[PDB]
C-alpha cells in the first residue's frame, strides 16, 4: 500500500530514488513537509522537512526545486537550508557561551522562500507530488541522488591549505583584537550613570559582561561579657547550674 | 503487565524518551502511596532524562509538581516551584501550578499566584491575565473581573490592547453579561474596523449568547458598510445556514439586493 | 578489626549443620564395624598356596612393587582380629560439604602376633599387609553380598594418599540404606602397632635392602602406617585445653583446597602432598613454642583468625627445605633447628619422623611462597580481600594458577623397552629410593629442570597427569594401557612459573674458566653436551654458556626444555607446547631485521620512534618564538608501549600512526578571550612553527588536520608532522586558560545543558589533561611488569575481533589489562602473555558492575592508594551509582590515583557494548572450563561471533595495505613485502586518505547520526583481523530495542521514517543501508542484511 501519503498533522510523504547499490536490486527515502511560521527573520514561510539525507546541502536542493520548477510549472525562491543539523554538533555555542558578543529540531532541515505564493505553490506542488507517487512508483518526481558527501567526505584527510587558514585566522584575529580594545576602552573609559553614579570599576578588567558575570557569581565581634543583662543572663547560670 | 521492580527498569532501559513510561513507574508509587520514594524516584527521573526532549521534559516537571500538589504543602511547594522556574520556563510553570492549584482546590495560593504570575508575563502577553478573569467569572467575580481591563491596558504594551478587550469580551460573552459585554465590544468597534475578524467573531460569540432579537438587528446592521466579496460570503452563509439551522423572506431578497447595491 | 569475623561466620554457616550427614553415616559405619567385628580369625596358611587359593577366585591379590616370589617369604602369613577405632575428620569436625567428596578415618591397627623384631625390611611386611587386604575384602564380600547390600555400594582397592606402600579399602555408594546425595568414598584402612623398634630404622637413614642409599621414603611411610595416633592423642589434647583448632583448620584446609594442596603426594608427581592434619600438627607444634628459643608463636588468647595469621607468618619467614626446620616431639618443647634436608622438613623427636616427607621440595617452594603472597595480601589495612584470598578456587585451571605448560609425552613402550626409550638411570640405586617408573622420572625430571633453568624461572611444578589411585577387586595392580607404557600416568606436565625478567635472555651463565677444569664446569659440560661452550664477552670474562637462538613465536624457555627433556630423560619422547606459537601469530609481526629472531620481549622499535621524537624535541626547542615552549610532553599509545603495529617507520595504514604530543608555552596572560579565539591563536602558533620547520630543516615535512575529538569546537587543529626517521607526530597545543574557560563555560551555561557541556569537559581531561599523567604512570610500569605491552596488543586485537574499540577506548582497554597486573591476587603476576590473556578474561568474566568498582594502583611492586582516598573513592562510586540505578549509561567504573573520580574513560560506550564484552568473557571462560585449550580452542577464541545482529557490510578498499602498515604476512621472502613497502613519504600529502581507511570515522559520524537507532561497529585494524591481503573490513548494526516495530510518529522520534500506517512508522531499512553503501560506494563491495 503506498497510496497512503498524507499524515494526521499536515505532514507530507515525500519519497524519492536510490541508486544502484551492487548487490541491492525498495528505493523508499522518506520524508516529510509543513508549512509554518513566525514573525521573526529565520522562521517566516518556512518548512520543517525531517529525515534527510546525509550531507543535505544547498546546491541540491537548488536543483531539486529546480527540477520541480521546470516540471509543474511552480515559482520557487531558494537561498539556504536554514538549521541544517544532521550529525549534532551544532547545539550549544561554546564562543557564544563564553564570549564578548557573536552571541546567540533533530534532522529537521528548515528553508524558507520569499514569496509566500511560491512556498504554497511549491506545497500544492508537493501534495501532488505525494499522491502521484502513490499512485505510480515509475514515473517519479525526483530530486537524484547527487552526493557533494563524497566531495566533503571522502577528502577529509586534507591538509587544509595554509595560505586559506593562514589569512582567515589572520582577519579573525583582526577583528577580535579591534572589538577586545573597543570593549575594554569602553569599561574603562567613564561610565556615568543616568543621574550621577561614577561605576567602580578594575584596574585591569576588560568587560562590562565580565563585571556582570562576576556580581552575578557574588549573588563576629559580639561580646559574651560587658553588659548589665549580661551579667542578668549570668547570674541566672550561676544560680541554676 | 508492569508488575516487579526489575521489570520497571527494564521498561525504562528499554525505554528511554515515553512520558506514557515514565508516569507509568510513577504512578505506581503513586498508587502504592510510597511517594516520598516517588519523591527520590523523581530525583532519579529529572536527572535521568535525557535533555533534548523538551515536551518530555516539561512531562516529568509536570509530573513532579503533580505529585508535590497532590500530596505535599506549601514550603517545599514553593521550593520545587522555585526549582522549576530556575530549570525549565517559568511562565509555563506557572499556567501548569495555577491549572493545578484549582484543581486541588486552593484559592489561598491560586489568587495570590494568579495576581503575581499576571503581573510577571503578562507585560508580553495575555493568557495569564485572561485565565484570571475566565477564573473569577467561574467563581462569582464578574465586576471583579471586569475591572481588570486597567490592570491589562498598563501592564501591556500598545500592540495588543486590542486584544485584550478582544479576550476579556470573549469570557464576558462565555458566560458574563451580554449587553455589559457589548459595552466592552463598543471600544473594538470604535477603535478598529478594517479588522475583519473581529465583527465576525463578535458576531458569532452574539450567537452563542443567544439572544435572538439582537443577533436579528446585528447582522442587519453590520452591511450597510464596505464589504468586499470574501466577506460578504463569509457573513452570508453565516446567516442563511443558521436561519436554516419573518426574516428569511427578507434575507432572500437580500441575496440578491445586495448584488446590485 | 571488625568485619572479617562475620565473614569467618559466614564461612560457618556455609559449612555446618553436618548432623544430617553425620550420624546416619556414622550409624551406618557402626553396623560396618560390627561386621568387621564378627569378621573371624585366618590363621597361618602358606603364601605359595594362598596364590592358588586366590587364583580362581575373584580376589586376584594386589601387590606393593614386586610381586613376592616364594623364594624369601618366610614370614608369618597371619590374620587377627585388628583394633577398630573411629578417628580423623568426622572424629575432629572438619568437613565441607564439597559436590566432590569428604573423607572419612577408621583406623585397623595391627595386632601384636603377627610380625618380628627386623619384619620392617623389604616391604614384605607389605607383601602381608597386601594378602591381609586381599583377604578382608573376600571375606567381607560374600558378607556383605549375602547382607545383600550390594545394590548401592562398590568397593575398591585404593593407595593411601596415592602410595602404592600403603593401598586402602575404599566404599563408593550410589543410587533406607543408601547414602549417596552428599560426600563419598568412605575408606578403611590398616596400619602397624605403635611402638616396636627402637629409632634407628626409624630414622630417614636406613637402608637394610641388598647392595647404603637410604630410604627415608619407606621408613617414613611404615612410620606414618603405626604412629599416626600419638599425633591424634595430641590433637585430643590441644582438643581439651581449647577451641579455635575446629574452624582453623576447616579455614586452613578450605585455603589449602583452594590452592590445590591436598595430602595426596607429590614425590608422585601432582600438585599437593600437605594437608589438613598436617596444619593442625604445626598448630599445635606452634602452641607450645616455636621459636629458636621455644617462643610461643601461638597462644589461644586470640581466635583463629590471628592463629592464622601467625601460621602463615612462622611458614613464610621459618624454612623448611633447605636452611633450617621445625624440631618437636609429643613425648615437650619446640625449636628451630639450623639445616635443612634438601626436602621439605619438620623433626618429631619423640616418633623420630619426617611428616612433611609427602610431598617434594618444588611443593613445598611454591607453599612457602603462596604462604608469602597471602601473608602479604592479609597483613595490609587498606582494603579488603577475604573473597580474593578463600572465595575463588585457583586450582580450576592449569593455565592459570601456573603461567606456562609443557606436556611430554613419552612412548616408552615397555618395561624392558625402557633401556632403548629412554636415556634416563636402571639401577638398583635408584629403584631403592623411587617407588616406580613414575616416581624416578619425576625425580629425575624435576632435578634437571631445575638445573636447567635455575635463574630462569620462579618456580617448577611437574604434575604426571593420567595417574590415577583407582584399580579394581579383580586386577592385582593399576593395569592399564596408558599410552605407550603401562604405569601409572599418561603423560606429564611441566607446569612453569617464570622470573619474567630473563625469559627471553639468549644467553644462560656457567662458571667461568679456571685452568684446572673443576666439578662445577664439569658437571655443566657434561649436562649441556655439544651446545654449551667458553666464551669472551665484552667484559672480556672467559665463561660457560650457551647461545639460545630467540624466535617470535617460540620462546627460548621452550627450546632449552626441549634438550634438557630430549638429552636426559629419552631420546625419541616429544614435547606438546602449541597455545604460545598460536596466539604468537595472532599477535602482529612487524617488518623488522631479522624480526622473526626478535623477540616479543623487545621493545626496539618503540626505542626507534623515541630516538625520532627526542631529535625532533632537540630541534624544536632550540629555535626561537614569539612566546617559548614550556615543556612538550607525548601521550601517545606508542610512547606508553600499546599500539598495535609494532611501530615501523613509513608505516601510514595504521590509523594510530600518527602519535600525539601535548605542548604547552609558558603563562602569558596575553590570550584571547573566548574559546575559538584562543583555538585560533593556537592553530596560529603551530603555522607559526611550521612554518620555521620548513624554513629551517625541510628534511621534516608538515601538514594541518582538523581534529573534532572534542566535541562543539569547531576551530581546533593539529600539527602532523613527517619525521625523515620516518615517524609522524600530532602536536596539540594546551594553555593554562582553556581548563578556566571550560569551567565557566560550565558555570554560564543553560541548566538544562549542563552535563552535556560537562561531557565536553570530561573528554578535555581524557584528552589532554590526565591523559599526561596516565602515559607517565603506566610507562614507568611497563618496565616493571614486562608482560605489559605484550597482553595489551594481544586483547586489543582480540578486542577489535570482536569488534568493540569502535565504543570502547584504547586507555580503557589499557586500564583492563592493568588490573591483572597491578593486583594480581591471589595468583602471581603474568610471566607468560597467554597467563596473562586469560587472566584478564577470567577477572572481566567474574566482574560484576552494579556493587563492583574497580580500583587500582599503578606501583611497584613489594604512592600508593590509602585508606582515606580509597574510601573517597569507594564513596563517590556509591553515589554516584545510587544517582545511578543499573548502570543505564554508566557501566564501568575505573579509579585510579590518576583519576578518584572514574568516569573519565567508562563514558560513553553503550549498555549493549558493554554487557555483549561482559557476555563475552564469560563464554570465554565458559569454553576455558570445557573444552580446554586448543588450536581450534584459540581459533575460536578468535573468531568474529558475527552473530549476523542485523547488519553486515563487507568492505575493501581498491589496496592492500599490510605492506604498507608494516606488518609482514610471513612470507618465504621479504623481497616480496619490501618493494611493497612504502619507504618513501608520497610528496602531495593528500593521498593518504586512499593509502588508509575511512572506516573508523565513518561509522563514527553514523553513529552520531542514529545514536539512538541503532549502534555500528567497524574493525579498525583493518586486515591486522581481515585476513591475509589486507582488504577486508566489516560494518555492523545492533538495533535498538525501542524500534522494534512501526511506532507512533511524531516530531521527536528523529529518525527514518516509514508510515506504514497514519499513525505508525518504521526504518527503510533497505535504504538507510542503501545509503551507508552509497556513502561508501567505492568503499563497499558485499552487503547482508540480517
Amino acid at each position: 500500500i503506498e497510496d497512503i501519503s498524507a499524515m494526521k498533522n499536515g505532514f507530507i510523504v515525500v519519497p524519492f530514488k536510490l541508486p544502484d547499490h551492487k548487490a541491492l536490486p525498495a528505493s523508499l527515502h522518506f520524508m516529510f513537509a509543513k508549512r509554518h511560521q513566525s514573525s521573526n527573520s529565520n522562521e517566516s514561510d518556512c518548512l520543517f522537512l525531517v529525515n534527510l539525507p546525509l550531507l543535505s546541502n544547498i546546491e541540491h536542493m537548488k536543483k531539486f526545486v529546480g527540477q520541480l520548477c521546470g516540471k509543474y510549472d511552480t515559482v520557487s525562491h531558494v537561498e539556504e537550508l536554514l538549521y541544517n543539523d544532521e550529525f549534532g554538533l551544532h547545539e550549544v555555542d561554546l564562543s557564544a557561551l563564553t564570549s564578548d558578543l557573536m552571541s546567540s529540531p533533530r534532522n529537521t532541515a528548515l528553508l524558507k522562500f520569499v514569496d509566500a505564493a511560491s512556498i504554497n505553490n511549491c506545497w500544492n506542488a508537493l501534495k501532488k507530488y505525494s499522491n502521484l507517487h502513490a499512485k505510480h512508483p515509475n514515473e517519479l518526481f525526483e530530486w537524484t541522488y547527487t552526493t557533494p558527501s563524497f566531495t566533503t567526505f571522502v577528502n577529509f584527510y586534507k591538509p587544509l591549505d595554509i595560505d586559506y587558514l593562514k589569512e582567515d585566522i589572520h582577519t579573525h584575529m583582526a577583528i577580535f583584537e579591534q572589538r577586545e580594545a573597543q570593549a575594554q576602552e569602553d569599561v574603562q573609559s567613564s561610565i556615568v550613570d543616568e543621574d550621577g553614579f561614577t561605576l567602580v570599576v578594575g584596574k585591569n578588567t576588560k568587560s562590562l559582561n565580565s563585571i556582570r558575570k562576576k556580581i552575578l557569581n557574588k549573588n563576629k565581634k559580639a561580646k559574651k561579657d560587658f553588659y548589665r543583662f549580661q551579667v542578668r543572663e549570668r547570674k541566672k547560670q550561676e544560680i541554676n547550674q | 503487565a508492569p508488575e516487579s521492580v526489575a521489570d520497571f527498569e527494564r521498561l525504562l532501559i528499554g525505554n528511554p524518551n515515553s512520558s506514557v513510561v515514565w508516569m507509568n513507574y510513577m504512578a505506581f508509587q503513586l498508587q502504592l502511596s510510597e511517594i516520598e520514594k516517588a519523591r527520590e524516584l523523581a530525583e532519579r527521573a529529572l536527572k535521568t532524562i535525557n535533555f533534548r526532549e523538551e515536551a518530555e521534559k516539561l512531562n516529568i516537571w509536570i509530573a513532579m509538581l503533580n505529585l508535590e500538589n497532590t500530596f505535599g504543602t506549601e514550603e517545599t511547594l514553593e521550593e520545587v516551584f522555585s526549582r522549576a522556574c530556575q530549570y525549565m520556563d517559568s511562565y509555563t510553570i506557572h499556567t501548569k501550578l495555577l491549572g493545578i492549584y484549582e484543581i486541588s482546590e486552593k484559592f489561598d495560593k491560586a489568587a495570590e499566584l494568579f495576581k503575581a504570575t499576571a503581573k510577571k508575563f503578562g507585560g508580553e502577553k495575555v493568557s495569564i491575565w485572561v485565565s484570571w478573569g475566565d477564573f473569577l467569572i467561574s467563581h462569582n467575580e464578574e465586576q471583579e473581573a471586569r475591572t481588570i481591563l486597567g490592570n491589562a491596558l498598563k501592564a501591556l504594551p500598545k500592540r495588543n490592547h486590542i486584544e485584550v478587550v478582544r479576550k476579556f469580551a470573549q469570557l464576558e460573552f462565555a458566560k458574563g453579561d451580554p449587553e455589559r459585554g457589548r459595552s466592552l465590544f463598543e471600544g473594538l468597534v470604535a477603535d478598529a474596523p478594517k479588522r475583519i475578524d473581529l465583527w465576525n467573531v463578535y458576531v458569532d460569540q452574539e450567537v452563542k449568547a443567544k439572544d435572538k432579537k439582537k443577533v436579528e438587528d446585528l447582522f442587519e446592521r453590520i452591511i450597510t458598510k464596505k464589504i468586499t466579496r470574501k466577506q460578504a460570503k463569509f457573513f452570508f452563509n453565516k446567516w442563511l445556514q443558521f436561519e436554516e439551522s419573518k426574516t428569511i423572506e427578507y434575507v432572500k431578497a437580500k441575496a440578491t439586493e445586495y448584488v446590485a447595491s | 578489626s571488625n568485619i572479617f569475623k562475620l565473614q569467618i561466620d559466614e564461612l560457618l554457616e556455609q559449612v555446618k549443620l553436618k548432623q544430617k550427614h553425620v550420624l546416619k553415616v556414622e550409624k551406618f559405619l557402626h553396623k560396618l564395624y560390627d561386621i568387621l567385628q564378627e569378621i573371624p580369625d585366618w590363621e597361618e596358611k602358606s603364601l605359595a598356596e594362598v596364590d592358588s587359593f586366590f587364583k580362581n577366585k575373584i580376589v586376584s591379590v594386589p601387590f606393593v612393587d614386586p610381586k613376592p616370589i616364594p623364594q624369601n617369604t618366610n614370614y608369618k602369613f597371619n590374620y587377627k582380629k585388628p583394633d577398630i577405632s573411629l578417628i580423623g575428620s568426622f572424629a575432629l569436625k572438619a568437613g565441607i560439604y564439597q559436590p566432590n567428596g569428604s573423607s572419612i578415618d577408621t583406623l585397623l591397627t595391627m595386632p601384636k602376633e603377627l610380625f618380628e623384631k627386623k619384619d620392617f625390611l623389604n616391604f614384605r611386611c607389605l607383601h602381608k599387609r597386601s594378602v591381609y587386604l586381599a583377604y578382608l575384602t573376600h571375606h567381607l564380600l560374600i558378607l556383605l553380598k549375602k547382607d545383600k547390600l550390594d545394590s548401592f555400594l562398590q568397593l575398591e582397592y585404593s593407595y593411601f594418599d596415592n602410595d602404592p606402600l600403603l593401598p586402602i579399602l575404599r566404599i563408593s555408594c550410589s543410587k533406607d540404606y543408601n547414602f549417596y546425595k552428599t560426600r563419598f568414598s568412605i575408606n578403611l584402612l590398616i596400619g602397624f602397632p605403635y611402638k616396636v623398634f627402637e629409632p634407628k630404622k626409624l630414622l630417614p637413614n636406613r637402608n637394610c635392602i641388598r647392595i647404603l642409599p637410604a630410604t627415608p621414603l619407606y621408613n617414613f611411610s611404615v612410620l606414618s602406617s603405626s604412629t599416626h595416633e600419638n599425633y591424634l592423642k595430641y590433637l585430643y589434647k590441644t582438643k581439651k585445653q581449647t577451641e579455635s583448632f575446629v574452624e582453623a583448620t576447616v579455614l586452613g584446609r578450605l585455603w589449602l583446597q583452594q590452592r590445590g594442596f591436598s595430602s595426596n603426594m607429590s614425590h608422585s608427581g601432582s600438585l599437593g602432598g600437605f594437608g589438613t592434619f598436617e596444619f593442625t600438627i604445626l598448630m599445635a607444634a606452634l602452641l607450645n613454642g616455636g621459636g629458636i628459643n621455644s617462643n610461643k608463636i601461638l597462644l589461644h588468647g586470640f581466635s583463629s583468625y590471628q592463629l592464622f595469621k601467625g601460621v602463615i607468618k612462622y611458614l613464610a619467614t621459618m624454612d623448611l627445605c633447605h636452611d633450617g626446620h621445625l624440631q618437636f616431639h609429643s613425648n615437650p618443647a619446640s625449636k628451630y633447628i639450623d639445616e635443612g634436608f634438601q626436602t621439605p622438613t619438620l623433626f618429631d623427636k619423640s616418633t623420630k619422623v619426617n611428616i612433611l616427607t609427602k610431598m617434594t621440595v618444588s611443593s613445598y617452594q611454591i607453599l612457602k611462597e603462596y604462604a608469602g603472597e597471602t601473608l602479604r595480601m592479609l597483613n595490609n589495612v587498606v582494603q579488603d580481600q577475604f573473597s580474593n584470598i578463600f572465595l575463588t578456587n585457583i586450582s580450576r585451571f592449569d593455565n592459570l594458577k601456573y603461567d606456562l605448560c609443557y606436556d611430554v609425552q613419552l612412548p616408552l613402550g615397555k618395561y624392558n623397552n625402557l633401556e632403548t626409550s629412554l636415556a634416563a638411570t636402571f639401577g638398583s640405586m635408584e629403584r631403592v629410593k623411587f617407588i616406580t617408573l613414575e616416581n624416578f622420572l619425576a625425580h629425575k625430571i624435576t632435578n634437571v629442570a631445575r638445573y636447567a633453568l635455575g635463574d630462569r624461572i620462579k618456580y617448577i611444578q611437574i604434575e604426571m597427569v593420567g595417574q590415577k589411585s583407582d584399580f579394581p577387586i579383580t586386577k592385582r595392580k593399576v593395569y592399564s594401557n596408558t599410552g605407550g607404557n603401562h604405569f601409572n600416568f599418561d603423560f606429564v606436565r611441566v607446569k612453569l612459573i617464570v622470573n619474567p625478567s630473563e625469559c627471553d635472555k639468549l644467553v644462560t651463565k656457567g662458571p667461568a674458566h679456571s685452568e684446572t677444569m673443576s666439578t662445577e664446569a664439569a658437571v655443566f659440560k657434561n649436562f649441556w653436551g655439544i651446545k654449551s661452550s667458553l666464551r669472551r664477552f665484552k667484559d672480556g670474562s672467559i665463561t660457560h654458556c650457551c647461545v639460545w637462538s630467540t624466535s617470535s613465536s617460540e620462546p627460548i624457555i621452550s627450546s632449552i626444555v626441549n634438550f634438557a627433556l630430549q638429552k636426559h630423560v629419552s631420546k625419541k619422547a616429544q614435547i606438546s607446547n602449541e597455545t604460545i606459537k598460536k596466539f604468537h601469530n595472532f599477535l602482529p609481526l612487524p617488518n623488522l631485521p631479522s624480526s622473526a629472531k626478535t623477540s616479543v620481549l623487545n621493545l626496539s622499535s618503540f626505542f626507534n620512534l623515541k630516538k625520532s621524537f627526542d631529535d625532533l624535541y632537540k630541534i624544536i626547542f632550540q629555535m626561537k618564538l614569539p612566546l617559548s615552549v614550556k615543556s612538550i610532553l607525548p601521550v601517545g599509545s606508542a610512547f606508553r608501549y600499546t599500539s598495535l603495529c609494532q611501530p615501523v617507520p613509513f608505516a601510514y595504514s595504521d590509523p594510530d600512526f600518527f602519535q600525539d604530543v601535548i605542548l604547552e608555552f609558558e603563562t602569558s596572560p596575553k590570550w584571547p578571550d573566548e574559546i575559538t579565539s584562543l583555538e585560533k591563536a593556537k592553530t596560529a602558533f603551530l603555522l607559526k612553527i611550521q612554518e620555521e620547520l620548513s624554513a629551517n630543516s625541510s628534511t621534516y615535512r608538515s601538514f594541518f588536520s582538523r581534529d573534532e575529538s572534542i566535541p562543539y569546537n569547531l576551530e581546533i587543529v593539529t600539527l602532523n608532522i613527517l619525521t625523515p626517521e620516518g615517524y609522524g607526530f600530532k602536536f596539540r597545543v594546551l594553555t593554562e586558560r582553556d581548563e578556566i574557560l571550560y569551567l565557566r563555560a560550565i558555570a554560564n551555561a543553560r541548566n538544562e545543558l549542563k552535563p552535556e557541556l560537562e561531557a565536553t569537559f570530561l573528554k578535555f581531561t581524557a584528552k589532554y589533561l590526565a591523559s599526561v599523567r596516565h602515559t607517565r604512570t603506566l610507562e614507568n610500569i611497563s618496565h616493571s611488569y614486562q608482560f605489559y605491552s605484550p597482553v595489551v596488543r594481544l586483547f586489543k586485537r582480540w578486542l577489535d575481533t570482536h569488534l568493540l574499540l569502535g565504543h570502547i577506548t584504547d586507555e580503557l582497554a589499557e586500564l583492563i589489562a592493568i588490573k591483572p597486573f597491578v593486583d594480581p591476587a591471589p595468583y602471581f603476576i603474568p610471566g607468560s602473555l597467554e597467563n596473562g590473556f586469560l587472566k584478564v578474561l577470567k577477572f572481566i568474566s567474574q566482574w560484576n558492575w552494579k556493587d563492583d568498582p574497580l580500583i587500582l594502583d599503578l606501583v611497584k611492586p613489594e604512592e600508593r592508594l590509602t585508606l582515606a582516598q580509597y574510601k573517597g573513592i569507594q564513596m563517590n562510586f556509591t553515589n554516584l551509582r545510587n544517582s545511578d540505578p543499573n548502570g543505564t549509561h554508566l557501566q564501568f567504573f575505573v579509579a585510579s590515583k590518576n583519576d578518584p573520580s572514574g568516569i573519565l574513560y567508562s563514558s560513553g560506550i553503550p549498555l549493549p557494548i558493554a554487557t555483549r564484552l561482559t557476555a563475552l568473557a564469560k563464554v570465554a571462560v565458559n569454553l576455558l572450563q570445557t573444552h580446554g585449550l586448543n588450536q581450534q580452542t584459540i581459533n575460536l577464541l578468535f573468531t568474529p561471533g558475527l552473530k549476523d545482529y542485523d547488519f553486515v557490510v563487507d568492505l575493501r578498499t581498491p589496496i592492500g595495505l599490510k605492506s604498507s602498515c608494516g606488518i609482514l604476512s610471513a612470507t618465504e621472502f621479504k623481497n616480496i613485502t619490501n618493494d611493497q613497502a612504502p619507504s618513501n613519504f608520497p610528496e602531495n600529502l593528500n593521498d593518504l586518505s586512499e593509502k588508509m581507511d575511512p572506516t573508523y570515522q565513518l561509522v563514527k559520524y553514523l553513529n552520531l547520526k542514529y545514536k539512538n537507532s541503532l549502534i555500528l561497529s567497524s574493525r579498525k585494524y583493518i586486515g591486522v583481523n581481515g585476513g591475509e591481503k589486507g582488504d577486508k573490513n566489516v560494518i555492523t548494526g545492533l538495533i535498538k530495542p525501542l524500534f522494534k516495530g512501526a511506532h507512533k510518529f511524531r516530531v521527536n522520534l528523529d529518525c527514518n521514517v516509514k508510515p506504514v500506517d497514519d499513525e505508525n512508522v518504521i526504518l527503510n531499512k533497505e535504504a538507510i543501508f542503501h545509503e551507508i553503501a552509497a556513502f561508501g560506494n567505492d568503499m563497499v563491495i558485499n552487503f547482508e542484511t540480517d
